[PDB]
């Protein structure tokens, strides 16, 4: 089956270089051009660059000529992206892609890569929970989760109870704080006859700051 | 130089309903090989695009017949002949024939259903947040419909403002509603200089605002 | 936004009882009649209780009339099922069920609760890492997992990085074992060149023993 | 006791065909009032059963128009005008109109699509599982088409038999193949009593048999 797996991003300072690598299984690689695509927070796609399968034919938008450089291993299924002289704006979700044989540019992604050039300095968020009271009731429906604040910068990933919990979540979209910092809460909703008929821990993860944390979530007040 | 404009920026429509996004290209977009490399793309949030549509009309393997594309010259389209609740995403338009490529601004398409009335949520701020010397008082309102939705916050009945912020999930894929988030924040001295939070949730579901609250302390 | 929520089942010997519980959200449960549906291992749905609103009007099919005994508590929104002897053949998953005012039988659901009737007591499973090796690489592609082996009762759920990780993912249905205990295996496939930069776990979670294992798995 | 009886017992379509799946009941099932509450329902492993059709062609709300019921007296049928990866599921009618209510016997569906070969992966015995006096080699097979597919183990050229056991996951949704395991189970002592292990594949996009194996 085919696959693309992205990796490198990262929080990087205004001038620095980043390297980005795509590892990719399922297919012939040296028979395809390949490609960089990002995506600016809250923003459309941009083509950032393209390959030859063989040839060393690339080319990029103006806004990346001369500071990014596109290059593969037809050896080891990888393309890489060597970003040079990063500046605030090409933060953003670098995707790989690869078309197809008869006219296609992008039929194929990865998952995505996260990077960010910032001269503010990364910041893990703290999680405090929202515990379920009767004032977190209201139609016989219960509610419960957690609040992600004050971190810096995107993106924190939420689960509840490892993955095993999904039904009636709600992971909000990060906002920026006028701190500089963003903020989210992860919440679900359950009859109100349940709650204790199970635990709830909301899991986050804030790879810049190293952050891997488990709140467990409990009722209290009136 | 070849810019690419889609057109609307946003649309919703009913179940079952017939959808046409268009996309303009500056100049006449035909590779010099002769075909017109112009794509179609779907996505949803925190997830790559997905192709479905390729050299203006060829619908990419998987993809659902009731999605199609035409067009030429400067003016070509994008259809869905049978929305269904899992299309709500962004869809965005590709230029591949004449370089440098360019996508569209995207268009983000929305289900129409029945005004479905949102439940509110109050939670007070947990002890090791005061601890903190802030305090962040969240309201909720769960699953509705339409999207508008006016969410007001009053302490002590002096109403707020400037000092909280929302956050709207996106229309759910199944139910087609939408749940948000309000979050009054204040430091711990001026938090505790009052006795009762209350948000006051106005939305064509409720017949009069729906308020609910808590008293720093116990009901 | 209507949810249904059942729990009570749990691993009973043959001829004790077991009572299920079901808590209902989201709509008025005094206005519903409500129902109970079961599938065996392997096997159909069938119907297995109802009662209305109101008037303690109730059925069963053969097979479970006599035994069962299908209640509620209108005050609380829940729905019970008293279940006494029972029998290995009584083995399956319990759903709970709500119909619509103009007709149909079962149009929310809740996740359902897992009954097993056995004299086996529950068993957690143990969480074995299947490494990627050059013996696991193949077409560029290369294979890791976890195998979890030798539990009871069914079932044993799997995510892999909590759930962030679902691509290439394959959870295997579980196999009874001449041991008597059922053993599971989920893998993933990655392109063999990018082993060494992304980290691997797979959640594995077996409620009915109240175990959770996050095994890591390293190349 | 009215029986419902569906047809297919299983069914497989290519992504874009007309399929339909026929029910049909013992006995008329027409309710006292008048109404004859004949239903459809879609289910996947693991999932709790979603309401498709009501009332013989009442579609429930939010499910797709590529969807339909029809019928009456004793025979119905539940028809999907556009096939799709995503149907891929167990459909089965109901019956409320008489009690007590029952269910037909399900009927499967499944993708038709271009045969595709598998990856073949192959796991020896993890070293903290010997510790646990067992050893457990695993045989994977990945994304392949059709189903069937032929799975050997071999120690020391041995071709086992009765020591293995072997899981198949439902039609991928996306690429319609399938994935499966073979795992073989020995004791500590037994395993280490050997070399050579190996799983032999056979399937139709193999030109000829393909097997992957280690000694250690
Ligand atoms: C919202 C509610 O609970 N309404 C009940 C109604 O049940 C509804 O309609 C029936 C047909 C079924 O679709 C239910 O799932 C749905 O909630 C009750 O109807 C009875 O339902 C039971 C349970 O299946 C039996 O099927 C019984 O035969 C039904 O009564 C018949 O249908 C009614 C609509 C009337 O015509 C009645 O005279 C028939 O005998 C009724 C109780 O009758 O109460 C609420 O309306
Ligand atoms: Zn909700
Ligand atoms: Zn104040
Ligand atoms: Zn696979
Ligand atoms: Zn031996």
């Amino acid at each position: 089956e085919v696959q693309l797996v992205e990796s490198g991003g990262g929080v990087v300072q205004p001038g620095r270089s980043l390297r980005l690598s795509c590892s990719t299984s399922g297919f012939t690689f040296s028979d395809y051009y390949m490609y960089w695509v990002r995506q600016a927070p809250g923003k459309g796609l941009e083509w950032v660059a393209y390959m030859s399968n063989v040839g060393a034919i690339t080319d990029y938008p103006d806004t990346v000529k001369g500071r990014f450089t596109i290059s593969r291993d037809n050896s080891k299924n990888t393309l890489f992206l060597q970003m040079d002289s990063l500046r605030p704006e090409d933060t953003g979700v670098y995707f790989c892609a690869r078309g197809t044989r008869d006219g296609s540019w992008f039929a194929y992604w990865g998952q995505g890569t996260p990077v960010t050039v910032s001269s503010a300095s990364t910041k893990g968020p703290s999680v405090f929970p929202l515990a379920p009271s009767s004032k977190s009731t209201s139609g016989g429906t219960a509610a419960l989760g957690c609040l992600v604040k004050d971190y810096f910068p995107q993106p924190v990933t939420v689960s509840w109870n490892s993955g095993a919990l999904t039904s009636g979540v709600h992971t909000f979209p990060a906002v920026l704080q006028s701190s500089g910092l963003y903020s989210l809460s992860s919440v679900v909703t359950v009859p109100s006859s349940s709650l204790g008929t199970q635990t709830y821990i909301c899991n986050v993860n804030h790879k810049p700051s190293n952050t891997k944390v488990d709140k467990k979530v409990e009722p209290k007040s009136c | 130089d070849i810019q690419m404009t889609q057109s609307p920026s946003s649309l919703s429509a009913s179940v079952g309903d017939r959808v046409t996004i268009t996309c303009r290209s500056s100049q006449r977009i035909v590779h010099s090989n002769g075909n017109t490399y112009l794509e179609w793309y779907q996505q949803t949030p925190g997830k790559a695009p997905k192709l479905l549509i390729y050299k203006v009309s060829n619908r990419f393997s998987g993809v659902p017949s009731r999605f199609s594309g035409s067009g030429s010259g400067t003016d070509f389209t994008f259809t869905i002949s049978s929305l269904q609740p899992e299309d709500i995403a962004t869809y965005y338009c590709f230029q591949g024939s004449h370089v440098p490529f360019t996508f569209g601004q995207g268009t983000k398409l929305q289900i129409t259903r029945t005004v479905a009335a949102p439940s509110v949520f109050i939670f007070p701020p947990s002890d090791e947040q005061l601890k903190s010397g802030t305090a962040s008082v969240v309201c909720l309102l769960n699953n509705f419909y339409p999207r508008e939705a006016k969410v007001q916050w009053k302490v002590d009945n002096a109403l707020q403002s400037g000092n909280s912020q929302e956050s709207v999930t996106e229309q759910d894929s199944k139910d087609s509603t939408y749940s948000l988030s309000s979050t009054l924040t204040l430091s711990k001295a001026d938090y505790e200089k009052h006795k009762v939070y209350a948000c006051e949730v106005t939305h064509q579901g409720l017949s009069s605002p729906v308020t609910k609250s808590f008293n720093r302390g116990e009901c």
